[PDB]
């Protein structure tokens, strides 16, 4: 069968050319045969096409000697409370050049801070994908009007990134020696993450001997949370979907069982921090 | 919305690829764990009658080669990250490129780890002799 992720979410009717493609199935239907493809000599190859791919459906299961795992155990996340760090994201479908497919909008944290982002996608080109902006349009329905204006305030992911890991180094750099952000419905979290983590194996920061949380792209350096200035990247974090504990329903009524001075939900930022709240009362009480 | 491009066996190297720092050593230490190599590549229908050069613009595998589309075999283009070129150019999108048919089962491993002879546009270890 196939899979949503990686899926091209243009408007083109026709598919790619064999040497285009990335994959067998994004191959147009003229040059398939036989369950392979041929070249077709006067078929050229097009130049000018933009196509928007979707980050939606990320499977982080790998098992590789040296790499971390991601997703950790309850056990494992009860032992690290410290580095508990609510997250949610509100998204924006794409529109126009491109349908299929949400873009982060509003990123939200259980330390209260709300970060707008321009609606930006990965778009195929002939040479390379393209980390561009991408026209956007938000969600139909009255919980989501707020992000209406949200549309034209929105920051470069140069600039929100920067921000990330600026807010999770004030909070956790005398908390706790990693993050571990507490999620629900990890799907569209996890599609977030891809415009601000990156993974590898365990490093050592730069200035001592804690453990990287950090990366630099312009220096190709690893730091801690004490010495992440200027930095622009997450570094192997941790992380967990509450709604896999086994909770029936949406995320408010699960969190209004045990909490009564939290609401306001569908704000990103509030949604983090009914995460947090209801992962702090299921496990600890 | 849209129309898939890859295929449920691929999801977990991509996503592993696709978040690393360093994605090539990220894709080689995969394949070291025992990971199965990227599938769902483009692979041609050829007559097998061709000059056996490594990166061409139309499939030009021989008797020992497996012709496939240069995009399908680029482990940045499969992940669609930025490639190692400055200029974030590909040596791959846009061609064919010639596969020997005992590695035709990893081709994005095989050019990953692989270089092509400048002097005469084979694969050196499998048909240069400069
Ligand atoms: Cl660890
Ligand atoms: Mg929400
Ligand atoms: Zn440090
Ligand atoms: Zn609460
Ligand atoms: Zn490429
Ligand atoms: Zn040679």
């Amino acid at each position: 069968n196939v899979t949503g992720l990686f899926k091209d979410c243009s408007k083109v009717i026709t598919g790619l050319h064999p040497t285009q493609a990335p994959t067998h199935l994004s191959v147009d239907t003229k040059f398939k045969t036989e369950g392979l493809c041929v070249d077709i000599p006067g078929i050229p190859k097009d130049m000018t096409y933009r196509r928007l791919i979707s980050m939606m459906g990320f499977k982080m299961n790998y098992q590789v000697n040296g790499y971390p795992n991601m997703f950790i155990t309850r056990e494992e996340a009860i032992r690290h409370v410290r580095a508990w760090i609510g997250f949610d994201v509100e998204g924006c479908h794409a529109t126009r050049e491109a349908v299929g497919t949400n873009l982060p909008l509003q990123l939200g944290f259980s330390t209260g801070v709300n970060l707008v982002a321009v609606p930006t996608g990965y778009v195929d080109t002939p040479n390379n994908t393209d980390f561009s902006r991408v026209s956007a349009k938000p969600p139909p329905g009255d919980q989501f009007k707020h992000l209406i204006p949200l549309m034209y305030k929105g920051l470069p992911w140069n600039v929100v990134r920067i921000k990330i890991v600026q807010m999770l180094s004030d909070t956790l750099k005398n908390l706790s020696d990693r993050v571990v952000f507490v999620l629900w419905a990890h799907g569209f979290q996890l599609t977030s993450m891809k415009y601000f983590v990156k993974i590898g194996p365990e490093r050592t920061c730069c200035l001592c001997d804690r453990r990287a949380t950090c990366f630099s792209t312009a220096s190709d350096t690893y730091a801690c949370w004490h010495h992440s200035i200027g930095f622009d990247y997450v570094y192997n974090p941790f992380m967990i979907d509450v709604q896999q504990w086994g909770f029936t329903g949406n995320l408010q009524s699960n969190h209004d069982l045990y909490c009564q001075v939290h609401g306001n939900a569908h704000v990103a930022s509030c949604d983090a921090i009914m995460t947090r709240c209801l992962a702090v009362h299921e496990c600890f009480v | 919305a849209g129309n898939a491009t890859e295929v449920p066996a691929n999801s977990t190297v991509l996503s592993f690829c696709a978040f690393a720092v360093d994605a090539a050593k990220a894709y080689k230490d995969y394949l070291a764990s025992g990971g199965q190599p990227i599938t769902n590549c483009v692979k041609m229908l050829c007559t097998h009658t061709g000059t056996g050069q490594a990166i061409t613009v139309t499939p030009e595998a021989n008797m020992d080669q497996e012709s496939f589309g240069g995009a399908s075999c680029c482990l940045y283009c499969r992940c669609h990250i930025d490639h190692p070129n400055p200029k974030g150019f590909c040596d791959l999108k846009g061609k064919y490129v010639q596969i020997p048919t005992t590695c035709a089962n990893d081709p994005v491993g095989f050019t990953l780890k692989n270089t092509v002879c400048t002097v005469c546009g084979m694969w050196k270890g499998y048909g240069c002799s400069c």
